């Protein structure tokens, strides 16, 4: 059995997660976005996302704390989200995927590109003098429907593993997801949680909603 | 044996120009039957009895099929083999107190080789052996030399002993903490020393590509060496790193 | 006289005993056997052994050539009798082939024993390592000795007043292989008659030692006028019967021990067809005919 | 074949020699800023000419012809123009084109239009990586 | 007799199939994908395909368990793939064959390489310093058109070969294809999937078609 | 009377025959392919592919319904019928050489793969070297026409044996991907005698 | 495949010589003010144009047509009267623009009509923005 969570990632605020900036044409932006490379779409990486939510679970499902190393996290961390121990490898239950943003379209409507420039400067405080500096950021209000596979390895956990997921996801609603996140960038929203049967039917899909959707 | 290829080592040693010594070793005034018989006694003697006794020193996986009169056919652990092959020489040369040289072909092969196979090319290697001979300008051959696993890896005593065996020594040295991507980077290096014969520029600039790839887990000091061997003694680098993967390949042994 | 230069493009197994093993040339029994094989396939065996019988085509066993270096075995000569200096048959003892014209040179010394060696360069063995594939048992493996020659390397064969017969076989010999595994990829190579000068001098000339240069067995009413003065090698000629119709079943022939060509004699005999099979539906013949280059000794 | 690098030309017998002394005369007195050095080229400030260089390299040994075609020769054009980007982007690139003249082999190549000529431009440029790593390297 | 299965690769996210870290030193990655090496192709193996299917159809087939030997899973499994069991030697019914990437043409429409360099890097959770690395991912978008071979031992259990196939294809669009997948790789999607007979004419072919085909 | 069939084998997918076990092959690699032994280029032996075309014509022609069409293409010893043989296979050198270098390629290569475990998810690496693919290798197989009225039936098989060769593998790790090898310029010549039927033998061998 | 400038001509591979010898051609003839001032112009001061080019270059790249689309050449023909409202606002920004060819290419690209020309025009404006930094820069 496998199952599919499916969503959107709503840009609140300008994203931006960090380019290569060695391939993006010449004489563009200072600090690009990472973006596909046959569609030149904007992307969420899936393992930015994993590692965002991967974090913000650890650090709230252990106590608040979180200083070990990714492969000492709990239980539920480590059947969520893999181990590569010596004697407990853990096969993740999670298969995150890149999610590039699927409302073009509707950004054109508007007369907007997916991407904007973000003008900052920084203040050097002996001079009282401003250094200008340009990023990329992908524009508030940009969607990414987003597809992650869920492995149902044990059915006595799922409910538990669903509970994890949601509360990940609200943990990064309250948080950024890459980027200059803490200077006004990077806040997403989540919305359309819904899980999927990959193939077949699953018994408690209902349950697994309701949880997933509040 | 846990450490290593799952091969045979088949060793042929013959001692250089024994008859030669029989006939015009011994000065015309120190002639008579028994300096003839004492000669004759002290060879016979140190093959057989003290082969015996060598190999019983130290519990090597060697299994001795002849020792007799000036030759030698030991079949064992290849490890065993190559280094008993070394003490080997170093006794005789004290026996003799080096005044008869020894030539010896070690071959490597599986266990199912065919026997008759094995000392066919073991000869082979020990007849490569005693056709040493360093610079074609001198008379007969040096003989004193040893074969190692081919007729190709031909070097004298004090060549193996000291070059591959210090070259080896360093490069076990420095290369146990290597991973799993090390051991292909050592197999690449091996391909590109190979080659350098056929690729003179391309082919070093590759090697020095590889061996910066390694200067993470070996040393930069150590990279450095490698690279001023392979400009200046490199079929003896060759024979060392091969002899190191042979020595520590994990395929069972 | 008419040498037949052989040249392979393909590893060759003529083996001695054994299937792991392989010899570097091959002899005039084993030639005379694949000849005829030929003729049989083409329906002239009967023609093709008067013609062998008769001495109209009579051959030498094949001996290495190394650009354009015939070379001949170490002939097992009576000398070495300088009993005063130099080192006659000590480092003459792993020089097995002697150029065909140097032989005058190593007959009355100062041929380089060690120089012979390393010019005498010829390919090398290799053992090929094979299986027969059991699709549910456990694959048996087995494995083939083979040699395989150099680019300007091959073997040639003494055949003098060449034949059409002699010919037509060789062109079909082209086709079917020579050696061991030669219906798998062992037996192959290309033929030349190439006439040469320089050799019908050295076999035109007269000598009071005659080298024997093919496997050969006196006839009993010779053998004892043989062995006079002979300085010789015997070897052992036998293995199983190669053919479709006889026996119904693998049978090995008869062993014949016949003199090694390199052997020395002072008396000539001229040997014979021996048919080592006579218990099948056709006969086996053993060509142990005598090829003899004289010299003086 | 005799890819001309400004002072002294390479070849299939030469480029390793010069690409070893080019990046040994790199660490012998190297680049000076503005405000005293001291830093080298790092791979991470010349990966995008390298990569561009890699692609350009692979459709041309696909390309069993003598001559380059315009379509490779635009990427060559292409390669050229970036390499002045990244050169006046920072002069710790500038001074590593010009000492070890990418520039000049790229102009050379431009001119002979063979394979040949990209072929050894390339293997001169995959010894200089070679030899910069191994020396220095990051 | 023999029938060929067609069909296409679409790379969904960008894939990490390789190992492969030979030839130049022109600038590659440390680790690079694995191409064909004379065309200089990207190359999905048909050994990673092969046994990427043959876990995941022995996950199905049991289901949901996969701790045995691959020598002891299933008899449809040993079947399709082989078994070197000493006594029992099952060989393969299909026959993979490695795929090199087909569209070049079409990704060089889009002035794009068929390969692309990802930046990463794992955030020290104690020191909260980064460590940035670089990965080669063969573009999402990049198609590879792969034939297996598959060869009828009996026609009674064609069907049920054929449904297995079907069954390992659906599953591996649900999961990845070699390589940091969990992060967000190796998504794959098959296409234009269709069975041919190689010689003669299988009675039953287009009931297999219509298995492959949906 | 002998027919000289001469033909390429390409290599699809990479190829990978046979254990070179001597010391100079395995220094170097894991698990080295067959090399020429002066050349040391890679090569393809006659008994590999000769057993190959047999395993495949020996399935299909019985298709569980050996046989004489069989045995007189590749002979018999078994205990009482014995056939000698009609095909005379070939070691088949690699004859891409120069083509290769305008490559800047190697013959071989190494390929890196690795088994993954299922009870505790461990993986262990393994290198096998194999020659690449687009590799391409002349080969000549010798055919002893004993009979004019099987020779036909004879070539027939043998282009069975080949396409069925076409839709498999040739040495090695075949169902993992490697071998797939394709024949062109397939060919029949007369090379002794005189075959008015040599055309039919070529359009069996052109289909 | 082929964009005119007037007497001179750019062609898929020569852009990038066209475009250095035009800044070349600027940085021998620096701009003058009115008040006897020399000027250079800074990629920020065209940082709109370039951008807009970028834009439209991204849906342009991701179109297998020949023919560009009536709202992509809107677009570019947008990107033209931007040019000229950059020009017109800096007497330096319009100097540069004259003495480069963005107008007579832009509405080149206009009158082409064509995919490919306008992939070309943006090679040239990449090549005039490396060239421009390789000597003078920001
Ligand atoms: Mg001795
Ligand atoms: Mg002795």
């Amino acid at each position: 059995m496998k199952l599919v969570i499916e969503g959107t990632i709503v840009l609140k605020t300008g994203m931006h997660i960090g380019g290569s900036s060695d391939f993006s044409a010449i004489g563009a932006v200072d600090s690009p976005v990472v973006r596909d490379t046959l569609t030149r779409l904007p992307l969420i990486p899936g393992s930015s996302l994993k590692g965002k939510m991967r974090y913000l679970l650890a650090k709230e499902l252990n106590n608040g704390i979180l200083l070990n190393e990714p492969n000492n996290d709990q239980d539920e961390i480590l059947r969520l989200f893999g181990s590569s121990e010596k004697d407990k490898i853990r096969r993740a239950r999670l298969k995150f995927n890149d999610i590039k943003l699927s409302n073009l379209a509707e950004l054109e409507t508007f007369n907007v590109s997916s991407t904007e420039v973000k003008f900052e400067n920084t203040i050097n405080r002996k001079t009282a003098v401003a250094n200008p500096r340009q990023i990329e950021r992908v524009i508030a209000g940009s969607k990414f429907d987003f597809e992650i596979f869920y492995n149902l390895d044990d059915i006595k956990e799922v409910e538990k593993d669903f509970e994890n997921i949601k509360q990940g996801f609200d943990l990064l609603e309250f948080d950024y997801l890459g980027g200059h996140g803490t200077r006004g960038s990077g806040r997403i929203a989540f919305e359309n949680l819904s899980v999927i049967t990959a193939v077949g039917n699953f018994e408690k899909i209902n349950t697994l909603n309701e949880i997933l959707g509040a | 044996v846990e450490v290593g290829i799952n091969r045979l080592g088949v060793l042929r040693a013959d001692v250089d120009n024994l008859g030669q010594a029989f006939i015009n070793g011994i000065p015309d005034d120190y002639l008579s039957i028994s300096r003839t018989a004492t000669f004759s006694r002290a060879m016979s003697r140190f093959f057989k009895n003290y082969l015996n006794q060598l190999l019983a020193e130290k519990s090597y996986k060697i299994n001795v099929i002849y020792a007799g009169g000036d030759d030698l056919f030991m079949i064992g652990a290849w490890q065993d083999i190559l280094d008993f092959s070394i003490v080997l020489k170093q006794k005789f040369a004290d026996f003799t107190q080096n005044k008869l040289s020894i030539s010896a072909g070690i071959g490597m092969f599986r266990e199912k080789y065919p026997v008759a196979r094995m000392a066919s090319l073991t000869g082979d290697l020990e007849d490569a052996a005693k056709d040493y001979k360093p610079d074609e300008r001198a008379v007969q051959a040096t003989k004193n030399a040893v074969t190692l696993f081919d007729a190709t890896n031909v070097f004298s005593w004090d060549t193996l002993e000291n070059d591959i065996f210090v070259k080896l020594d360093a490069i076990t040295k420095n290369f146990e903490k290597l991973d799993e991507t090390g051991k292909a980077f050592i197999y690449r290096l091996i391909d590109l020393l190979r080659g350098v014969n056929e690729n003179q520029q391309i082919n070093i600039a590759r090697l020095a590509y590889t061996l910066s790839r390694m200067e993470e887990k070996i040393g930069k000091t150590f990279a450095q060496e490698l690279y001023n061997w392979a400009n200046a003694d490199r079929k003896t680098l060759i024979m060392a790193l091969e002899i190191y993967i042979l020595k520590t390949r994990e395929r069972a042994a | 006289m008419k040498i037949i230069k052989l040249y392979f493009e393909s590893p060759v197994h003529f083996g001695e005993k054994r299937l792991s093993e392989s010899k570097i040339t091959f002899s005039a029994d084993t030639l005379f056997s694949a000849l005829m094989i030929e003729a049989v396939g083409l329906g002239k065996e009967d023609e093709f052994y008067q013609l062998a019988s008769n001495n109209l085509v009579k051959f030498s066993d094949a001996f290495p050539f190394i650009d354009q270096y015939y070379y001949i075995p170490k002939p097992m000569f009576n000398l070495k009798l300088e009993k005063e200096d130099e080192n006659p048959s000590k480092a003459f003892k792993k020089l097995l082939y002697v150029p065909i014209d140097s032989l005058e040179d190593y007959l009355s010394g100062g041929l380089d024993a060690y120089f012979e060696r390393e010019s005498f360069n010829l390919g090398k063995l290799a053992l090929s390592e094979k299986v027969q594939q059991h699709d549910f048992k456990d694959s048996e493996p087995y494995n083939v000795g083979t040699f395989t020659f150099k680019e300007n390397t091959g073997l040639y064969v003494l055949i003098e007043q060449t034949h059409p017969l002699l010919e037509e076989l060789l062109e079909n010999l082209q086709y079917s292989g020579i050696g061991g595994k030669r219906n798998s990829g062992y037996g192959k190579f290309k033929f030349e008659i190439l006439e040469d000068s320089d050799i019908e001098d050295l076999f035109s000339a007269k000598g009071n030692r005659k080298i024997l240069l093919s496997g050969a067995l006196p006839k009993d009413a010779e053998l004892e006028q043989a062995l006079k003065n002979a300085s010789y090698l015997l070897e052992r000629r036998g293995g199983f019967v190669q053919s479709d119709t006889y026996a119904t079943n693998l049978v090995k022939k008869q062993d014949l021990y016949v003199f090694k060509s390199g052997s020395t004699f002072e008396n000539s005999f001229d040997g014979d067809i021996y048919q080592v099979g006579k218990k099948g539906n056709h006969p086996v013949y053993k060509y142990a005919k005598s090829f003899f280059l004289e010299v003086s000794v | 074949t005799e890819l001309k690098i400004g002072n002294e030309k390479v070849n299939s017998t030469n480029f390793g020699d010069f690409a070893e002394k080019a990046i040994r005369g790199i660490n012998h007195k190297p680049f000076v800023n503005s405000k005293g050095g001291e830093q080298k080229i790092t791979t991470s400030k010349i990966r995008g000419i390298l990569e561009l260089v890699n692609k350009v390299y692979n459709r041309v040994i696909n390309t069993n012809d003598v001559e380059l075609s315009e379509n490779i020769l635009a990427d060559i054009a292409y390669i050229k123009v970036k390499i002045a980007y990244e050169s006046g982007r920072e002069p710790v690139v500038k001074d590593f084109i010009q000492r070890t003249a990418f520039t000049a082999a790229i102009t050379d190549v431009m001119n002979q239009r063979t394979r040949e000529s990209f072929l050894l431009f390339a293997r001169y440029v995959e010894s200089l990586i070679a030899y910069f790593k191994f020396y220095g390297g990051k």
